């Protein structure tokens, strides 16, 4: 998940240097912060949204 | 001993290695390097830390 | 060679294909 | 180029403590080394033995 | 209504008539069963 | 006939889909492992990659969920009763070596 | 695994003393999930190797 | 494949 | 393996070593290649052929 | 014979599958 800012135009990621053997292929979508949680955590308490 | 034990061109001790891509959650963070070890030198992993 | 647990269809037993034992099943491949 | 990663690390084994016997094992464990952190915990034999 | 079957007796599920990616359509190929 | 002067507005929804590119040298699925993950330019070498979005601006902070799309597979072994031993791999971006 | 098996190891008995029932040494094995080329063909080969010594 | 006979209307 | 231990007014936990062979063979064939080999007896993670 | 009752699906008599001789459905059995 790539934070992209309010407003912003161009998100540019990094995928820094690695082997790319059985490498599949690519699938994105843009999302929202508020309707994604932070998962990994147990509880959200910045998570007004359901 | 002179001879075939420390060269004799310009060559560092210790190196700094620029985290490549760094990953923050927020219960934990991730730091990959690129470890490059040049020709015609070793690298006791000992020697190195964060 | 296991016939006898396959559901007989007339009097040979309906077994499986080979071709049908393993999956391949993926997003988008 | 490898994606062979060296590290194969299991949840029953303990690293840390087999850190912590190998340093007693391997010099003075009374002496402190502020670069690690090396300062082992050491109750007061007073206060834990009245 | 019964699905396709080779005949090796035993009796053996063949795999014909399922259906695939094409770059044409299959119906003006083959029978898609 | 008192049609006024009108210009063209053009767009597109495509709900509930992830863009898929595939990893293919003709873009076409002839295999989950693809020839050119089999390829050895990409087999036994090092790559990097810098991916660029450009993207509609928003009034909200918004995120990009890329799916870099793997082999994340698990064998499973129980060799004895009570056992369960299973090994996971998944290539190319790997975890690594989580046998239990 | 056809070729170079696992050696099913005996569980034995003591009360009965007989085997109570042979599962494969799973618990012995050697992890070569991070070797390449040079290393799994040397495991192989001592996996047979091993295999030749407990029909032996 | 190639035994799949021609698409004809009504035939 | 049966513990009989003092009884105390707390959950507590039971720390058993089963001491094994832990051993690590690395071996670096190539350059930029790194192939380590992971064996621990009895206790096993695991790999077949 | 029986086989030129059958359209030539080119110069082979386009035959029947052998398994469409018989029904077996009831009812759920």
């Amino acid at each position: 998940l790539y934070p992209i800012p309010a407003n912003a135009t161009n998100v540019p990621i990094s995928i820094p240097s690695r082997n790319w053997a059985a490498f599949r292929g690519w699938a994105f979508t843009r999302l929202k912060t508020k309707e994604t949680p932070s998962l990994g955590s147990g509880y959200d308490p910045y998570y007004t949204y359901s | 001993p002179t001879h075939d034990v420390t060269t004799d061109r310009s060559q560092r001790l210790t190196l700094r290695f620029i985290p490549v891509d760094r990953e923050d959650t927020a219960y934990s963070y991730k730091a990959r390097f690129t470890l490059a070890v040049g020709d015609n030198r070793v690298l006791d992993m000992a020697s190195t830390y964060f | 060679n296991f016939a006898s647990l396959a559901p007989r269809h007339g009097s040979r037993p309906f077994m499986g294909n080979w071709q049908d034992i393993g999956t391949s099943n993926m997003s988008g491949g | 180029a490898s994606q062979l990663n060296a590290v194969v690390d299991l949840q029953d084994r303990n690293t840390e403590l087999s850190y912590q016997l190998l340093l007693d094992s391997i010099g003075d464990r009374t002496r402190y080394f502020s670069m690690w952190n090396q300062a082992v915990d050491s109750y007061d034999p007073d206060v834990r033995i009245i | 209504p019964r699905p396709p079957v080779e005949e090796p007796a035993v009796e053996t599920v063949s795999p014909e008539g399922r259906g695939e990616k094409r770059p044409r359509p299959d119906r003006e190929e083959t029978l898609v069963t | 006939k008192t049609a006024v002067d009108s210009i063209t507005q053009k767009k597109f929804l495509c709900d509930r889909t992830l863009w898929r590119i595939p990893f293919s040298s003709n873009f076409m699925s002839m295999g989950a492992l693809t020839d050119l993950g089999q390829n050895l330019l990409y087999a036994n070498s090092a790559h990097a990659l810098d991916m660029t979005f450009e993207v509609d601006p928003m009034d909200e902070p918004t995120l990009l969920y890329v799916l870099f799309e793997v082999f994340d597979v698990v064998r499973v072994h129980r060799p004895h009763r009570g056992v369960i031993e299973t090994v996971y791999l998944r290539t190319p971006f790997s975890a690594g070596n989580a046998t239990t | 695994s056809k070729e170079i098996p696992t050696p099913y190891m005996w569980s034995y008995q003591p009360q009965m003393g007989l085997a109570a029932g042979a599962a494969q040494d799973y618990s012995t094995r050697i992890n070569y999930m991070s070797a390449g080329p040079h290393m799994i063909s040397r495991v192989n080969g001592i996996r047979a190797h091993r295999n030749r010594i407990l029909l032996e | 494949g190639l035994r799949f006979p021609s698409k004809m209307f009504g035939g």
